[PDB]
């Protein structure tokens, strides 16, 4: 395998003769393929966050779960979602999607998330005032695609409903491996906050986990089908 | 007219050279199956080179090993299958070392080879 390839076949999976294990490699046996001196691992990390979003009942489309990709409600005309606390804010762009941390001194106030077509109308380091503007939807506003939702908290006191979600998503990340490393969880493992991903020579040039998730290998040196 | 030379010339010559990610690995490999060697001796209470020879006659081969050192070495049904048996009594973070140390016996012959 060459240089800076990846492989289209995940590690200990069946392969069949004249299927191609990479760009470059076709296997001429069946059997399992394996991975030999991964040059990249890459890492998926889980975040939780409690994120509230008050949208009007004449819009919102009822639904207990909302996941990846999936229309979230309607929205006539472009409806400026005002803040429900005072604070300052941080401003916490989640792939097509953002997020707002209302905060005072140390601890926050509120926070509110901000779906894929609602854009924010602050900056971060920005303050706001209770009632005061802070994001403005197109209408439309679905959830974004890398990010799911569960267990709806629906509150409404009249035309506009107040919406408090658990909000848990997967953040990317990407190891480059070294001859001095050794891998050690296996595909797809699923792997404890701080644990060691890659072992090394000296620890300074060690992988350890920045928080929980699951390892993915990529970029084999080569590929050994048995 | 069969030159001995030429036979171990390609018979080396079969086995690949390594490069330094083959090579750190396998002195890796070693040193941690030989480590594992150092906490199953604390184990079962036995010995270093014990172990280590136990793990070759599981290894290189099984009855050859044992059979021809010569008349007199060691027995292979008292001295040799009862430290099977014995290191067979424990659980997984003990019995996973035996793996670690057999391992690095095999990682030290690839070792050897491909240097040869």
């Amino acid at each position: 395998l060459p240089a800076g390839v990846d492989a289209l076949v995940k590690d200990g999976e069946e392969v069949v003769k004249g299927q191609e294990l990479a760009p470059g490699v076709v296997s001429r046996m069946d059997g399992v393929a394996l991975y030999r001196f991964p040059r990249r691992v890459r890492v998926d990390y889980l975040r939780k966050e409690r994120a509230a979003l008050r949208i009007p009942l004449s819009a919102w489309v009822e639904k207990e779960a909302y996941r990846p990709g999936e229309v979230l409600a309607e929205l006539s005309e472009p409806y400026l979602f005002r803040a429900e606390e005072s604070g300052v804010v941080e401003l916490k762009d989640l792939a097509e999607g953002h997020l707002i941390y209302l905060r005072q001194e140390e601890e926050v106030v509120a926070r509110y998330f901000l779906p894929a077509g609602m854009t924010p109308l602050v900056v971060e380091g920005e303050i706001v005032e209770v009632g005061q503007p802070l994001a403005e939807g197109k209408g439309l506003l679905r959830l974004p695609r890398h990010m799911t939702a569960k267990e709806v908290e629906a509150e409404e006191e009249g035309d506009s409903v107040h919406l408090t979600l658990f909000l848990e998503w997967t953040e990317p990340k990407d190891y480059k491996v070294a001859p001095h490393m050794n891998v050690i969880v296996p595909e797809g493992a699923k792997v404890q906050a701080g644990e060691k991903i890659v072992a090394a020579i000296d620890p300074e040039e060690e992988v350890i986990a920045e928080a929980e998730g699951v390892v993915h290998l990529h970029e084999p040196a080569s590929i050994l089908v048995v | 007219t069969s030159d001995p030379v030429r036979q171990y010339l390609h018979e080396i010559g079969q086995v690949p050279l390594l490069t330094l990610e083959e090579e750190i690995d396998l002195a890796r490999k070693v040193e941690e199956g030989m480590e594992a060697i150092k906490k199953l001796s604390e184990a079962t209470g036995l010995d270093q080179e014990l172990i280590r020879e136990v793990v070759r006659a599981k290894i290189l081969g099984t009855a050859r090993i044992q059979k021809i050192p010569g008349l007199k070495e060691k027995p292979d049904p008292k001295t040799v299958e009862e430290v099977d048996g014995k290191l067979k009594s424990l659980p997984k973070e003990l019995k996973r070392y035996l793996h670690i140390a057999r391992e690095g016996e095999a990682a030290r012959q690839h070792l050897i080879e491909a240097n040869l």
